[PDB]
C-alpha cells in the first residue's frame, strides 16, 4: 500500500539571436589574450559595440602588392559570399573576426587555405565481410593523425601556389603515388566553401576549402588503396593506432559541425 | 628536497614602474604589487630603459621557488601537512610529477571539486547539513579527492571544519582525507617566514586573523596546500586558469587500465560565489569539467538554475539587469556598468555546453545528499558524451555502488551494451561484496553472471583479506 | 498513507456601475 | 522477447496486413536479423514478406504473448487464450 | 545451432513445460537434435521425470527429425530387425 499510492501519485498530477559563437572563442589558443564579453545580442555589426577593445595581436598592414578581395592571378583572392563591406580604413572579416589581424606568425600571405583528403579500405576478416551499422551501410571512413600532435589531422593544409598540395599529403606518407592521387583530388563535389567557426582565423584572411569524397569498390582498387599502403613506410612515428573514426573520433571542432552537414555526402545515416 | 627548486619555477617582476597609486591603506606602490624596499634585489633600480608602460607578460622572467616545506601550527592542529610553491605557467605534468612519488600520494578515485565565495557569504542550517553530509559520504568511501582553495572563509572553512569533524573520531586515525588548498601566494597575510633559501621546513603560519587587515590569512583546514605566484601582489583570482588545468590533467590520463586510457570520474560543485566563481566555472566548462549547482545557496544558485536549460539566444543583458537585482543585491556596488557585462558571456558559454552543466533541485528533485545530483552528472558527462570510449563504464558502476543507488544501475543498463561477455561484472562485484549491499549482487545475478566461476582461489583469498574489523 | 491520501485528494478534484 | 523473431511476428501480428511492405522488412531486417543477415540473401530475403503475410491475414490462428505486461504467468494463459480465440469464436 | 540464452525466459519455459506435460495426457511434439532451447525441453523432461512418483516415462515426447540429418546412421540400418539401436552422442 505504502509504494503503491507513491506509484499512484506521479501520474494523476498531469492527467534572442543564437548565431556563431565558436568564431568569438574566449582565451584564444596559442596567445596570451582576454576578450571584453561581447555577447549573443551583440553578433551582428549594426549593433554598436561600446566596449570595442579588440586585440592587436600580430606575430602588420602587409597590404603592399597584395589586393585583398580582388582577382589577383590564380591565388584565389575572392571572397565567395558577395561583396564586402569596409568599417572605416580597417575591413571587418565577414561573419566575424577572432582576434588575429594580417598575417601572423604563419606560412605566407594570402587565405589558409585547407584541403582535406580521404581513403576506404575494406575490412579484412578472413574474406572481407562489412560489419554494417544500426541502420545503414556505416562506409569505413578512415584519418590519420599528425606526427607530433594531440589531435587527428588529415594531410591538408594551407596550399601552397602552382602546386596544389600543401606539404602534408606528398610527404610524410606513401611514396611512388603522389601523381596518381592529385588527379583525384581535384575532381569532386564540395562539402562547404567558406569562413567556418575556428578559434584559428584571421581578420585579414581566411579559410577556403576543397574536399573531394570517393570510395573504392576494393581495397585494392588499382594503386589508390592497395599499392599506396605496400609502398608507405614512416619509421619515425612513435604511435600509431588504426580505427574507423565513429563518433568516437576527437577531430577538430571545427570538423564536427562540418560533418553535420556533409554526412548528405553519401546520405547513410551517422 | 632536492628536486624542488630544481624542477618547479617561480615568475617575478624584473623593474618596477612606480605607477601613482596608494594601495588603499599603503604608502605607494609599483603596479607589480611590491614596494621599492623589497622589490627582488636588483629590480628596485630601474634596468636601462624597459617601457615607462606596465604590462607584466612582456618583461618577466623565471627565478627557482623558495617556499618549500611543511606547516606545523602552534595549537589548532598538532599533525604535518605538506605546502608547495608553484608559478602561473608551470605544466601540470610535473605537477602530478610531485604528487605522486615526491609525496607518497596514490593514484585518485574521485576528484570532486568544490567553490564558493569567501568574505561575502551567509549561512543556514539545512544547506550545511546536506553539505556536511555530503561531504564526508563522498569523502569517507573510495580514495576522493576533494579540491578547494586556501582560506578559512564561510563554507571554505566549513568543508574543512567538517573534515576533522569526521577525522577527530577515525578507526584509521592520522588523516584518512587528502585535501588539497589551492591560493595564490600574493593572497597570503604572513608570508614573513614562509621563504627559506633551501630548507628549514617548521614552516610556522600562526592563524592571526586578527591582523589579517585585507589578505585573509591561509586555513589551518587542508591537508595539502598549493600556493600559486604569477607576480601580483593581494590580486585574487589569478589561479583559476591554472586549477581547471591541473584537475583535467589529473582527470583524464593517470591511470592505463585496459591498454588506452581510463578517465577518473570529475565534478566541480559551487555554493553561493561572485565573479571569481563565474569565471571558474567558465574555465571548467571550456577545459570539459561536469559542473552542479546546488539551488538555495544564495546571489549565484538561482540565476545559474534557471538559465541552465533555457535557451541561451533569449538571455539578453536586460534578463541580466532583471537578475541582477534579486540574487547581486550586495554586490551591486562593487559592480560596474562595464564589470556587469561580463556575467553574460560566461553564463553562455556554460549554458551552451548542457551536457557539462546540472542543477541540483533543494526541495523537490534529488532530496537526498549530492550523491544523486554527481552521479547524474558524471553519467550525462561520461556515457551519453560522444567523446568519451566504453572503459570507464565499469569505473561508474564501481563508483555508484559506494553510493548504493540500484536505481540508477537500472536506469544505465538499457543504453550501454556488454555485448562481448558478462564476465566483466565480476571484480565490480567483488568491490560490491565488501561495500556489502546486497541490491547491486542481486542484480548481477539476475543479469546472468554465474557465482559459480566468480570464486576462484586468489579471489576468495582476496574475499578473506578484507573481513570487517568491527566483528570478532 | 493517511495524510498521503488526503495529500491525494485536493489536485484530481479538478485534474453595473463602478464610479 | 526470445530473439530475432518474436519482435517481428509481434508487432505485425494485429497490425493491417496491406502497410507490411517490402521496405519493412528490410527495416524489420537489421535489428532482429543480424547474424542471419549473411546467409539471407536478396532472392532469399523476400520469401519472409509471404509467409508472414499468410499467417497474419488468418488472426484467429495467431497470438503474441507479451512477456512482461500481459499475462505475466507461466504459458498456460496464452495457450489458453489461443485455444478459445480459435475454438469457441 | 543458432540460439541464445538468458535466465528468466529459460525458467518461463521450464515451468510452463513441466505445468502443460505433468497434468492431463498432453503430448509434446518436437524435433530431434540436442541444441538450445530444442535440448532444454527434454533436460526439462529428466529434470521432473528423475522425482516422479509413477517413475519410469510419465511424459510421451515425440522428435521428428530427416534422416539425411543424422550423423551416425551408420549402424540405424537393419535387414529385418536386431533393436540394439545403439546411438552414441
Ligand atoms: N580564497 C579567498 N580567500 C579570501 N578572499 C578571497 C578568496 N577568493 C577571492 N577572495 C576575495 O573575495 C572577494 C570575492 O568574493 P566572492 O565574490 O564571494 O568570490 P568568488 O567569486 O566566489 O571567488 C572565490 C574564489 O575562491 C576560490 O573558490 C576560487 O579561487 C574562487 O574564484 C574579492 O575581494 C576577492
Ligand atoms: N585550422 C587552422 N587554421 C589556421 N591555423 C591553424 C589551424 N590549425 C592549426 N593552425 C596553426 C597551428 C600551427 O602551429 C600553425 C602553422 O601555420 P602555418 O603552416 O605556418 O600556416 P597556415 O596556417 O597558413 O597553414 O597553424
Ligand atoms: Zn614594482
Amino acid at each position: 500500500i505504502s509504494n503503491k499510492v507513491d506509484a499512484m501519485v506521479d501520474l494523476l498530477d498531469l492527467d534572442g539571436d543564437s548565431y556563431h559563437v565558436n568564431a568569438r572563442h574566449l582565451l584564444y589558443p596559442n596567445c596570451p589574450v582576454t576578450r571584453f564579453p561581447v555577447p549573443n545580442e551583440k553578433v551582428p555589426w549594426e549593433t554598436e559595440f561600446l566596449i570595442y577593445d579588440p586585440p592587436f595581436y600580430t606575430a602588420l598592414e602587409p597590404l603592399s602588392t597584395i589586393q585583398y578581395n580582388v582577382v589577383d592571378g590564380l591565388r584565389d583572392r575572392r571572397s565567395f559570399h558577395g561583396p564586402y563591406t569596409v568599417q572605416a580604413g580597417l575591413p571587418l572579416n565577414p561573419m566575424g573576426r577572432t582576434g588575429l589581424r594580417g598575417r601572423g606568425s604563419l606560412s605566407c600571405f594570402g587565405p589558409n587555405h585547407t584541403l582535406y583528403p580521404m581513403v576506404t579500405r575494406w575490412r579484412r576478416n578472413e574474406d572481407g565481410a562489412i560489419c554494417r551499422k544500426s541502420i545503414k551501410k556505416m562506409l569505413e571512413v578512415l584519418v590519420v593523425k599528425l606526427p607530433l600532435s594531440e589531435h587527428w589531422a588529415l594531410p591538408g593544409g594551407s596550399r601552397e601556389p602552382g602546386e596544389m598540395l600543401p606539404r602534408k599529403l606528398k610527404r610524410i606518407l606513401r611514396q611512388e603515388h603522389w601523381p596518381s592521387f592529385e588527379n583525384l583530388l581535384k575532381c569532386g563535389m564540395e562539402v562547404y566553401k567558406g569562413y567556418m567557426d575556428d578559434p584559428r582565423n584571421t581578420d585579414n584572411a581566411w579559410i577556403e576549402t576543397v574536399a573531394v569524397s570517393v570510395h573504392f569498390q576494393d581495397q585494392n582498387d588499382v594503386e589508390l588503396n592497395r599499392l599506396n599502403s605496400n609502398l608507405h613506410a614512416c619509421d619515425s612515428g612513435a604511435s600509431i593506432r588504426w580505427q574507423v573514426v565513429d563518433r568516437r573520433i576527437p577531430l577538430y571542432a571545427n570538423h564536427k559541425t562540418l560533418l553535420q552537414k556533409a554526412a548528405a555526402e553519401f546520405g547513410a545515416h551517422y | 628536497s632536492s628536486w624542488i627548486p630544481e624542477n618547479i619555477k617561480k615568475k617575478e617582476c624584473v623593474y618596477f614602474v612606480e605607477s601613482s597609486k596608494l594601495s588603499d591603506a599603503g604608502k605607494v606602490v609599483c603596479q607589480c604589487g611590491y614596494t621599492h624596499e623589497q622589490h627582488l634585489e636588483e629590480a628596485t633600480k630601474p634596468h636601462t630603459f624597459q617601457g615607462t608602460q606596465w604590462d607584466p607578460k612582456k618583461h618577466v622572467q623565471e627565478m627557482p621557488t623558495d617556499a618549500f616545506g611543511d606547516i606545523v601550527f602552534t595549537g589548532l592542529s598538532q599533525k604535518v601537512k605538506k605546502y608547495v610553491r608553484v608559478s602561473q605557467d608551470t605544466p601540470s605534468s610535473v605537477i602530478y610529477h610531485l604528487m605522486t612519488q615526491h609525496w607518497g600520494l596514490d593514484v585518485p578515485n574521485l576528484l570532486i571539486s568544490v567553490t564558493g565565495g569567501a568574505k561575502n557569504f551567509n549561512m543556514k542550517p539545512r544547506l550545511k547539513s546536506i553539505f556536511r553530509r555530503g561531504l564526508v559520504k563522498v569523502a569517507q568511501t573510495t580514495g576522493a579527492w576533494i579540491i578547494t582553495g586556501g582560506s578559512h572563509t564561510g563554507v571554505m572553512k566549513q568543508v574543512g571544519e567538517a573534515v576533522r569533524d569526521f577525522s577527530l573520531s577515525s578507526s584509521y586515525k592520522e588523516g584518512e582525507l587528502i585535501t588539497i588548498g589551492v591560493a595564490t601566494w600574493g593572497t597570503v597575510h604572513r608570508r614573513e617566514g614562509l621563504i627559506h633559501p633551501t630548507g628549514s621546513f617548521p614552516a610556522e603560519y600562526i592563524l592571526d586573523e586578527d591582523g589579517q587587515g585585507n589578505l585573509t590569512c591561509l586555513d589551518s583546514n587542508h591537508s595539502h596546500f598549493i600556493l600559486v605566484d604569477d607576480g601580483t601582489h593581494g590580486q585574487y583570482g589569478v589561479e583559476i586558469p591554472l586549477r581547471t588545468r591541473l584537475e583535467k590533467f589529473i582527470s583524464e590520463q593517470t591511470k592505463e587500465r585496459g591498454g588506452v586510457a581510463i578517465k577518473i570520474p570529475i565534478v566541480c560543485v559551487v555554493l553561493e560565489g561572485g565573479p571569481g566563481t563565474l569565471h571558474t566555472i567558465d574555465n571548467a566548462t571550456t577545459n570539459g569539467t561536469p559542473c552542479v549547482v546546488v539551488e538555495g545557496s544564495g546571489r549565484v544558485a538561482d540565476v545559474i538554475a534557471q538559465v541552465a536549460n533555457l535557451p541561451v539566444s533569449d538571455i539578453t543583458i536586460s534578463l541580466i539587469q532583471q537578475k541582477l537585482s534579486v540574487f547581486f543585491q550586495e554586490m551591486f556596488e562593487t559592480f560596474t556598468e562595464s564589470r556587469i557585462v561580463e556575467w553574460t558571456k560566461k553564463i553562455q558559454d556554460i549554458v551552451r555546453r548542457r551536457q557539462l552543466l546540472t542543477v541540483f533541485r533543494e526541495g523537490k528533485d534529488g532530496q537526498q545528499d549530492v550523491d544523486v545530483a554527481i552521479l547524474q552528472a558524471l553519467l550525462k558527462a561520461s556515457r551519453s558524451q560522444d567523446h568519451f570510449g566504453h572503459e570507464n563504464w565499469d569505473h561508474q558502476l564501481k563508483l555508484a555502488v559506494a553510493w548504493n543507488r540500484v536505481d540508477i544501475a537500472r536506469s544505465e543498463i538499457f543504453m550501454d551494451e556488454w555485448q562481448w561477455k558478462p564476465s566483466d561484472l565480476h571484480p565490480t562485484m567483488t568491490a560490491a561484496l565488501i561495500s556489502n549491499k546486497p541490491e547491486f549482487v542481486k542484480l548481477f545475478l539476475e543479469n546472468g553472471v554465474q557465482l559459480k566461476e566468480f570464486v576462484t582461489w586468489d579471489t576468495l583469498l582476496y574475499l578473506y583479506e578484507n573481513l570487517d574489523p568491527s566483528c570478532l
